[PDB]
Order: structure tokens, then sequence, then C-alpha cells
């Protein structure tokens, strides 16, 4: 959020770091529950909102 | 088989307890008071003047030439809905075509108007500015532009009242440099019953006379509010030097029935508000066509005469 | 498009907001002599599934039925000649030769027929030729309370 | 397309009263309520020349003769 | 055929259905009230069969004295006079 | 709020020449058309052939 | 099958809950035969 | 890869397409077919059946 | 021969029959036709 | 809460994480949760 | 499903309903109009902006793109005619130019295909030398084979004329719709980059169809219905102000279908008119502590009318006041696209 609301205005531009589009997907463990596995993900052809 | 007996017929105690008064009038509105009469005679009035007195209406289009954008019968039917100026009683009825159908137009019957625009380009304009009343010429089609031809004895016949739209500044169509329209609209007698236009007034309604009457003398603050429910003018707050404020009802024919009181909790004790079952209250709009006046007394002139019409041919039988 | 009445829709299973319905013409006299005689609408009245009646008056008929037979409501000589007339519509129907009303129900200081009374009224005017009259007790939708 | 002559409900004509209610809120620095001066009591003949788009100043910029 | 007698009139011509055509609820309804003023008359009441096709159903029972011809007739020439009494105070409020 | 008419009008009288008026209908539309432009820049068909 | 029209479908109150309403052109655009007879000549006169 | 991207609605309607054209389909044969979006399994996310 | 009327730049170009179709300046291949004086009524309803 | 907590039987002043970890037992399973939407249900036909 | 006023009053099945049939309205398809080849296209000659509107609705840029009108709906079960979710439509405004269809169906003619094989290219459009028919074909067709600009074309009626060299004589082609549509514009599409003849026209047809009793209606909740009866005009009921209400919605719909949030958008529409407003109608804006109806009747109570939104009418057929007063709004009536073709 920060380097990107950096890059909206004044800050100049430089390769964004983490890329706004990214999800960090942390998985919280939990008994009988979805496997935990921090899901960082960078690809197109996904739902964003 | 029960009379009541006081439901008699009698024309002179009638004509006695009928009274009417006309609050204003002037060359488009009319608003007047008929009393002493029973509903079905004002909604036959109202009828009579929305639908069955005639006035001129164009009927038929012919085109001769039309590249507009507007769609063809659109613009038929735009034309057809313009009102024009004519007393509908200089002419007669259109006998309708049944087959043998061409020879079908004379000069008492019908009235011919013919419009041509071409709009072409205007080139003073300096920059760019699209008005377009200023890039191009004759770009608006109005309908002050639809100019009467005289039939023959007619341009005698209306010397004196020239057959002229009613309002020369109407919007019928709009076109860019290329493009024309060129037509002439033949205008029949009509009655408002088949189509719409015909119809000379526009607007032609009766209220029965709200009654407003305070049961209980309300005080104070509360007369402020009383005079604020009703809009302005019908409700007075007495100057009385005993207490300090009451509320009466001055006028009601300024008020509407809106009903806002009896929605308050704390007024719905004091005041009803009912309705004087004989007073009428007429308000005529006309369109283009007719003084008012005439427009109510040519009704009743009609209904006088469809009753001579269903008297006669009874007589026959 | 065609028409029908609203009594005959339950039946059909329309809402009539344009839905469409198959017109049949049967040519022969056979056929539509059977046709007329044993599937004459009034001739299905009861659905047979079970024995309750399938046809009725509907929403705004039934809610103003609930206005019109209420005892609040009073009618004079004019609205109670006009509203029977309406009611029965006999020319076009047939049948009769002149209709016949009852007397009113309050009478003095002014002659008022009440409500009830039209729908009594109309119950009369289609009396058979000579059929003894109705008698009926049955609870109603509306509880009193 | 074009003004609605002859509003829907009533029959009051509203032709000419579009072109002179365009240059109210143009040129008046007033509100909605600038149609009141054009003569409009009713609310029928009212939502007409208020709520109207003329949606022919957009579609006569389509000359097949355009000659350009 | 403006005024038609349907063919249900008894033949004491004490219960005619007259059939106006060419008129919807304008005429019928304030014919009504007129009728209705009139003491001899034991029921009148006007319908419409379908407002499509112009066709007004009127109806008139009377009493036996007179039949229900003369009935309409007077009723007619009544409200004739009602729009004349109109006519005259209106055209005598203004100038 | 207000019913935007003299906005709408001048829109309709001059076309806005410098900007497409109502951007959101584009970033309505973005699915598809950026998908495309993937395809041509961004080597897309380079790194499948 | 032959002779069978079919339409969207509007309610009216008006005519009854025998009859249905038909609309001009199925009126006269469905058919169908009639024997003619001694005493219904005069009908099938009027309708040629 | 078309003719209109970036175009100001001027020069678009000084051609035949619509002010706020939108743009993103193909044409055939001159019926505008389009390419519905389809949804498919999350990509690269080991998932259990 | 007729008259028409060039899709994009809008010339007469005045083709007869049995002819290649084509703008004869902008080299363009559509051609509508233009209306000419015709005598039509349409009732106003 | 009352008639969750009721249901997994934990009382109303119950600890936040226990209460946490019962709910988590509970719908992992399928059945205990008919039941429990059985006593919901119940409580909230009641109110309605 | 944003841009449908007050989208949280209503019962989900019906904003779906809404939904699904907005996507329907028989709106305007765009502007340029006069450059689409498209088969079947609709026009509605009379559409405005609704009074009521969810901001949004002027965010995208709708209003270059009305779908449909605003009606003066009184909620009343008076003609009768209106129940089993029809609806009425006063004949005055039908015939004052209400929801006025325009269909365009713009079929093509293409030589290419019908010859056989082998010869060349043999047909052509026209006159081939030697005479033609006068009783319909010269009144209609010009000289070119190509139909009159804008002459009104019956079913059984030539609509392009072409001929076989071999036989030398005319064939024709009729137009085999089956209802009195015109003609606009009739394009030859040249063959490709270019030395060859027309072998292509396309015909745009443009049939118009006002409402024809059947022809669908909707407000923007569901309320999908018919045009019944088109009542008189002076047989409707009315107000004390004079506006015989447009179209007669019936009231035995709005329960067992949960769409109070058309009478919400009746007060919002009745309020808009009145003062010169444009009612702002997302969803979700109006809590519970203060009722949208509360705000909207502020409103209206300012303006003059009754402050639930009713209003005193007059019947039109008895003249004497309805007892109880009657509900009048400014909806808007999307109409739909149903009418003659399907039925
Ligand atoms: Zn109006
Ligand atoms: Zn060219």
């Amino acid at each position: 959020i920060e380097y990107a609301v950096k890059l909206r205005n004044g800050t100049a531009t430089e390769p964004a770091k983490v890329p706004l589009d990214l999800e960090i997907g942390y998985v919280p463990p939990s008994h009988n529950g979805q496997y935990p596995g921090l899901y960082l993900f960078s690809n197109p052809a996904r739902m964003v909102r | 088989y029960y009379f009541d007996e006081d439901n008699i017929w009698d024309l002179d105690k009638f004509k006695k307890n009928l009274k009417v008064s006309i609050t204003s009038l002037d060359q488009e509105t009319m608003v007047f008071e008929i009393s002493g009469i029973d509903a079905s005679i004002a909604n036959a009035f109202r009828r009579i003047l929305i639908a069955e007195i005639p006035t001129l209406a164009f009927e038929f289009v012919y085109i001769i030439n039309n590249t507009s954008i507007i769609q063809d019968e659109v613009l038929s039917h735009r034309i057809g809905l313009v009102p024009i100026s004519a007393d509908p009683d200089m002419f007669k009825w259109f006998q309708h075509p049944l087959p043998g159908q061409e020879a079908t137009h004379t000069d008492y019957d019908t009235v011919v108007f013919s419009l041509n625009k071409k709009c072409e380009f205007n080139k003073n304009a300096a920059t760019d500015e699209k008005d377009p009343k200023r890039l191009y010429v004759n770009s608006e089609v109005y309908s002050g532009d639809l100019i009467w031809k005289p039939q023959g004895r007619q341009e005698e016949r209306f010397a004196d009242n020239p057959i002229r739209v009613v309002n020369p500044d109407i919007v019928v169509a709009k076109l860019r440099p290329g493009q024309e329209i060129d037509l002439e609209a033949h205008a029949i007698l009509g009655i408002g019953q088949d189509h719409a236009k015909f119809s000379p007034v526009a607007t032609a309604s009766y209220r029965l006379l709200p009654t407003i009457h305070i049961l209980s003398p309300i005080e104070g603050e509360d007369a402020v509010k009383f005079q604020k429910c009703f809009p302005k003018g019908v409700i007075e707050l007495e100057e009385g030097p005993d207490g300090k404020k009451q509320a009466r009802v001055a006028d009601v024919r300024k008020d509407t029935v809106s009903r806002e009181c009896l929605r308050h909790p704390e007024f719905a004790d004091k005041v009803q508000l009912g309705r004087v079952r004989d007073h009428y209250l007429f308000s005529v709009e006309s369109t283009g066509i007719m003084k008012p006046d005439v427009l109510f007394i040519k009704s009743i002139a009609v209904l006088k005469s469809k009753c001579l019409a269903v008297k006669s041919s009874l007589q026959n039988i | 498009t065609i028409r029908m009445h609203y009594a005959n829709c339950n039946s059909y299973n329309a809402d009539f907001d344009g839905d469409e319905m198959n017109m049949h013409f049967p040519q022969s006299t056979n056929a539509r002599s059977e046709a007329q005689f044993i599937a004459n609408t009034d001739s299905q009245y009861l659905v047979p599934t079970s024995g309750d009646p399938l046809r009725g008056l509907i929403q705004d008929h039934v809610v103003m039925g609930v206005w019109l037979t209420c005892k609040d409501t009073f009618y004079t000589r004019d609205e109670y000649q006009q509203l029977l007339f309406q009611a029965l519509k006999p020319d076009e129907t047939g049948m009769y030769g002149r209709i016949k009303t009852l007397p009113p129900a309050i009478q003095r200081p002014g002659i008022y027929w009440t409500g009830k009374q039209i729908i009594s009224s109309v119950l009369l005017n289609l009396k058979p030729s000579d059929r003894p009259g109705l008698n009926l007790k049955s609870k109603a939708k509306v509880p009193g309370k | 397309m074009i003004i609605p002559i002859r509003c829907f409900s009533c029959g009051k004509v509203i032709g000419d009263k579009w072109d002179t209610y365009l240059t109210l809120l143009q040129e008046d620095n007033t509100e909605g309520e600038a149609l009141d001066k054009l003569g409009l009591q009713r609310y029928c003949c009212r939502r007409m020349i208020l709520t109207h788009v003329d949606l022919i100043e957009k579609l006569l910029c389509y000359n097949p003769l355009s000659k350009q | 055929e403006k005024i038609i007698i349907l063919p249900g009139h008894s033949a004491d011509l004490t219960s005619v259905t007259f059939q106006i055509q060419k008129e919807d609820h304008t005429l019928g309804n304030s014919l009504r009230y007129v009728i209705m003023k009139n003491p001899e008359v034991e029921f009148c009441g006007y319908s419409i069969p379908h407002p499509s096709e112009a066709k007004m159903n009127f109806r008139i029972q009377t009493a036996p004295s007179t039949t229900a011809v003369d009935v309409l007739r007077k009723g007619l020439d009544d409200l004739i006079d009602l729009c004349d009494a109109v006519t005259e105070k209106f055209t005598e409020q203004l100038p | 709020m207000s019913f935007q008419t003299l906005e709408r009008e001048r829109t309709f009288k001059n076309p806005p020449k410098d900007g497409t008026s109502f951007p959101d209908l584009q970033k309505a539309v973005k699915p598809h058309v950026d998908s495309f432009n993937a395809l041509t820049n961004a080597g897309l068909l380079n790194y499948a052939v | 099958v032959n002779y069978a029209a079919r339409s969207v479908i509007s309610p009216d109150p008006n005519i009854e809950t025998n009859e249905i309403g038909v609309p001009p052109v199925f009126a006269t655009k469905l058919t169908y035969p009639e024997p003619v007879t001694l005493y219904n000549f005069n009908e099938m006169r009027n309708a040629v | 890869r078309c003719h209109l991207e970036g175009l100001s609605p001027a020069e678009l309607i000084a051609h035949k397409e619509e002010s706020e054209e939108m743009g993103g389909y193909f044409i055939v044969n001159g019926i505008e077919k389009l390419i519905r979006m389809l949804i498919l399994p999350k990509r690269n996310h080991p998932t259990a059946i | 021969t007729m008259i028409y009327l060039c899709a994009d730049c809008g010339a007469r170009n005045t083709i007869q029959a049995k002819e290649v179709i084509r703008c004869r300046e902008c080299g363009h291949r559509v051609m509508y036709k233009m209306r000419t004086k015709r005598m039509v009524q349409f009732e106003a309803r | 809460l009352e008639a969750a907590s009721e249901y997994v039987g934990l009382s109303t002043d119950s600890p936040i994480a226990l209460l946490n970890a019962n709910l988590e037992e509970v719908y992992r399973d399928d059945e205990k949760l008919q039941g429990l939407d059985a006593a919901m249900k119940g409580k909230m036909n009641g109110l309605t | 499903a944003n841009m449908t006023p007050f989208s949280d009053f209503n019962q989900s099945p019906r904003n779906m309903y809404q939904c699904q049939m907005g996507k329907q309205t028989m709106g305007t398809p765009g502007t340029a109009l006069r450059y689409r080849t498209d088969n079947k296209l609709y026009r509605l000659q009379t559409g405005q902006t609704p009074v009521v509107r969810p901001k949004l609705h002027n965010t995208y840029g709708l209003d270059h793109y009305p779908n449909g009108t605003n009606a003066v709906v009184a909620v009343i079960s008076y003609t009768g005619y209106d129940m089993e979710d029809a609806m009425i439509l006063n004949k005055s405004a039908h015939e004052r130019g209400f929801g006025y269809g325009t269909v365009y169906k713009g079929e093509s003619f293409d030589l290419s295909q019908k010859r056989r094989r082998g010869e060349p290219v043999v047909h052509h459009f026209g006159f081939a030398p030697g005479s033609t028919p006068r009783r319909e074909w010269l009144q209609k067709l010009d000289a070119d084979g190509l139909p009159f600009i804008g002459i009104k074309l019956e079913d059984g009626d030539p609509i392009v004329a072409y001929y076989d060299e071999s036989t030398g004589q005319n064939f024709i082609e009729t137009y085999h719709g089956t209802e009195p549509g015109f003609v606009d514009e009739v394009r030859l599409l040249g063959n490709d980059v270019g030395d060859s003849e027309c072998q292509q026209i396309h015909v745009k047809l443009r049939i118009t169809r006002s409402p024809i009793i059947g022809d669908k209606f909707s407000s923007r909740h569901g309320q999908k219905g018919i045009c019944s009866q088109k009542w008189p005009t002076v047989d409707m009921p009315f107000t004390e102000s004079g506006m015989q209400p447009d179209i007669i919605i019936n009231p035995h719909a709005f329960p067992s279908r949960m769409t109070i949030g058309m009478f919400i958008e009746s007060l919002a529409g009745k309020a808009g008119a009145c003062h010169g407003l444009a009612q702002d109608s997302t969803p979700f804006i109006y809590s519970e502590q203060q009722t949208a109806a509360d705000y909207f009747g502020e409103q209206l109570v300012k303006a003059g009318y009754n402050y639930h939104g009713n209003e005193p009418m007059y019947s039109g057929i008895t003249g004497q006041e309805m007892k109880a007063d009657i509900y009048i709004g400014v909806v808007y009536y999307q109409r739909l696209r149903h009418m003659v073709s399907d039925k």
C-alpha cells in the first residue's frame, strides 16, 4: 500500500517492490482446516477488487 | 318502488337553486364555480369539453421529399399533433372515403398547409460553434413555417382570420446541411373521442369545494403549526383580545384536499375535512384554439344537440 | 390478442403477464357438439383431484366484495338501480323480460338500500323459473374479530 | 428524439418550451425551478421538459451526405 | 340506427331496452340522473356491453299508467331544459 | 443530486475532443482489450512460439 | 393441426365466464364448414 | 491492433462509430462475436479433491 | 443510370448497370442510394 | 449467543477462546450442525 | 443491478427479474444507427431520463442511452381489466406518443450464392433488356432493381429484381415479412478490393410498432405486465389538479411480490418532478433510524401534496370522488420487447 500510494503521487517510480495486484495469501492453521501454506500470488488471469 | 318524494324534478326550483360565478377569465385559462348541479351533469360537462366538441387538426400528410433524420411516420405524426386556429364550425364534416377513394376533398371540408425547408450550409460562421442555429441556415424546422395555402374561396372566407398555426414557435423537426423536408398537411374536422389531437381544451377538470371546520379552537404555537400545514392564505390566526392565538378558515377555495393535519397525533380530534356535495369548481385551460368561454358554451350546446338527435331518432319510432 | 375472463384463469394456471394460449376450432359438428356439451367451461367446475372448486372470482372482485357486503355501506336509489343493472346485464345474456328488485332495508327518513341487500337482489334475479329459495349457513374467511 | 410535443398526461403544448428552458439553466444560474417561469404548474407537464433527453443533437452529426 | 328498441320489450311496452349507438357514459349517466327525478319510473340503469363497440344499452321499467317511451321523451326534454338554464346563467355572467 | 443537463447538452452539441467523457465504461471493457494488448505487447505470442 | 391459431392473451371481465374473445384476424381467418339447408340459406347467402 | 485506440470521440463521430464506443468485440461477417470469460481452477495452487 | 453516395467520401458517382462498383475518388467499396422526389401519404396517427 | 453457547453447552460468560475452539469443533462435522441449527432456528422462530 | 433504485427494498427474486428483464428493454441501442447493418434493432422513439436515478447512473453516462419513459402511475384497481398482473394505458398518452417503438430489420440479398456452379458470374440486379411488369414492379422498384427509397411495402411485393443472363427473364424476390414495413436505406455492398459487380444488396426495413394490446411494459422492480385495454382518456380517474394518470398498475400485485421498493419509487418520483430534483436512490443510503419514506414525505408535504403520497381522485364514469384516496407516483416504465412478432 505504501509504495503504491507513493507511486500515484509525487514520489518517482522505481520498479515496484511489491506489485499492488499481489494478494498475500496467509492461510492460518487450524484443526481439520484448510492446509496452511503462505501463498504469495503474482499472476494475471485472476480477480482483484 | 320508493321515490322519497323530495327528488321530484322541477325546473323552477332547480333553476333557482343553481348559481354560477366566474373567478377568473383570460384569453387562455378560465376558472369558475358552478353549483346546484348533480355529479353526473358535471361529469358530462367535463367530458364534452375534453372529448366531444370538434376542432381542426392535421389528418393526412403528403410528403413529396423527406430525407431528414426523423422517421417519416414520426414526422407525419408530430406534424399532426400541432394545433391550428380556425373556428371549427366554419367547416363541414369529412365524409370518409370508402372504396372509390380518391375524389374526397372539397374547399369546405379540408384545408391544406405546406412547408418545405432545405438546410443549406451557412458560411459566415467564424469559428466552430455548433449552435447549430448560427452554423446553418434553416436549421430547426419550426412550426411557424407551416404556411397555409388557400384553396379557392377560402382566401376570402377566412380573410378576417387567417387559418394559421396556434404557436409559431413549436419545433417540428431538425436539419443539418444537405437534407430537405417538403410536404403538405391536409387538415380536417375531428371529434376528440377518435383521436386526442382534436380535443381543443388541454386540461378541463373540477374539484368539489373542500370544507374545513375547526371543532375545538386551537391555541398559541399550535396556531402557527395549523397555519403552516395548509398552504398560505386559507388559514388566518385570529386577532382575539381574549386569550392569545386561535385559527379560523378564511377561504378554502385555494386549499388542496391534501389532508396533512389528520396525520398529526394531536390535531385529529379538532378538525374534519368534508365536501359540499353540490358545489363544483371548474378549471379549463385552452390549448390554442378558442376562448374558453366559447368552449363551455359550445360544450353545453353539444349536449343539447346530441339530446336533440336521440329525441328525433326516437320520434321516428 | 384474444380475451378471456378472470374466472377461468386459475384453471389454465396463467398469470396473463404475456403468456400465450392455443386456440383451436373443431371443424365438424359431432366434435363441436360433444365439446360444447361435455366440456363447456361451467361444466368443468370441480377440479377432479378433489372436490373443491377450482374456478372463482379473484383479487379485485373479492376485496371489493368485502367492501360491498360490509354493513357500513349504504346506497341510494340511483346507485342501487345502476349497480343491479350493471351486475345483471340482461339483454346480451338474455332470458328475462323485466328485472325485479327488493324493498329498501331502511326507509325513513331517507331510502337507503344496504349492500347485502344487493347481493340478495342478484341472487333473486337469477332465480330459476320455479325453484324454492336457497338457504345456507357456512363460515366465512375473514374472522369476525 | 425531439421534445415530445403535447406532453403525455395533460394536453399542454411544450414543443416551444425547451429551447427557452435550456437558455435558463444556461444563462440564468437558476436551478430546476427555472421551468416554473415558463408556466408549468402541474407535475405531469413538468416531468416532460425537465427530464427529457434531447438525443437528436447527438444524432444529427451523422449525415451520410457530409461532402467531406 | 341511433336508437333501436332491443327485442326484449314487453308487449305493453312497460319494460323496454333502448340501445343508443355511438355513445358512452357521457350521455348515459346524465340521462339516467334526469330520468330518476321522474316519479312514475321504477327502474332506469344504463350499461355497455363492450367499450370497443360504441353501443349503450339503456333500460327503463315504468308504472303501468304511462309507457316508457313517453318517459324517455319527457326525460330528454327535461335534460334540454337543464342545459337551457345552465347556458342562461352562464351567458348572463360575462359581458 | 441534480440532473446534469448543461453538461449533457454541451457534450452533445460538440463532442469532447480531449478524452472520452465517461471513463468507467472503458474501465469496464478493460478485461478483453487488455488481454489482447497483452497478446501483442508484453511478449505473449513470442514466448509461446 | 390445421384450423388452430395462437396468441398472447389479455384479460377481460366484461364478456362472460362462458365466452372467450376472438380478435378480428382469427375470426376472418379461421374457417369451418357449414352444410346448407332450407332454413339457414339466408345466413349463408349473406355470408358469401 | 485496431485503428480506433485512443482516438478521441470527435475522430470517432467523424467516422461511423458511436461516440462512447467501447470496443472489445471481434467482428465476423458483421455479427460482433465475443469470447465469454470462463472460470478455471486456480493457477499453480496445489489443491485437494 | 442512377445516382448514389460514397459512404465515406460522400460523392455522387452516377454508376451504370453491370459495372465495377467503387467510389470514383475514394476507392471505397460501399454506396448508399439517395431518396428522390416521391409522393407518399401517411395518416397522422 | 445464548442459544449457541447453550447447544454446545458452555455458559454465557464463557471464555472467548474456549467458545471459539468449541465452535471450530462444531462445523467441521456436519450432523452437529444440523443440531445447532435446529436449536438456533428454534430460538429465532420464537423471537419472530 | 446497481441501476435499479431502492434495490434494497425488494424481495431478491424480484430484483433478479428486473435485472434479467432490463437487459431486454426496447431502448436506444446507441446513436449511430445509419451505419449499423445488424439484423434486428429496436429504437424507442421517445425515451427520457429517470426522475429517480442512482448517481452511478449518471457517472456511467447512461443519459446518452435512455431506456424508457416516466409515467404517472396511479396504483388503483378501477378499470377492472387490470387484474392478474396486467395493467392499463391511458389512450390519450398512447396516441400522443408513449413508447413508440421502431424495429429495424436489415435483410441482405447475395447473388453469389444462388449461382449453381461452372459458368461465370451471371445474375445481376436490375431490369434486363426487355419488358417489366407495370402493376407492382415499376411502382416499387426504381429502375435498377433497387426499390424506391421509403415506399411502403406490403407482404406480397418485390424488394429486389435480379435476372439470369441465359433466360434473360427478370426474377423477383418479395418482402416475405407479414407486416407493413417501410424502406430506409439500401446499400450496394461492393464485393471486395474492387473490380467486381454489385453482388450484394442490403435493405434496411423500418417497421413501426406503436403500443398494441399485449406489448409488455415493466417498472424497475419486476412488474412486467401487459397493456390490456388502452382505456379511453376521459373515462380514467383524475385528481384535484387534473392529470389523468397515464398507466394504471394493480394494487393486488404488490403483496406476494414484496416490491414495496416500487411504492418508495413512486414517492421519490412525485417529489422529484415537483421541485425539479433528481432523487438519489442508490442502495443502502437510507438506514433504519430515519426512513427514506420520511425524507421523501417531508419533501412532498413541502411541495403541497399528501405526506404518505396519497391523493384524492374522483372517478371518471360516475363523477363522485373515491371514498378512500388513491396513490399516484411517477415511475419509469422501461417498455419491453415481445409485442406482435412473437404473438
Ligand atoms: Zn400534461
Ligand atoms: Zn469513396
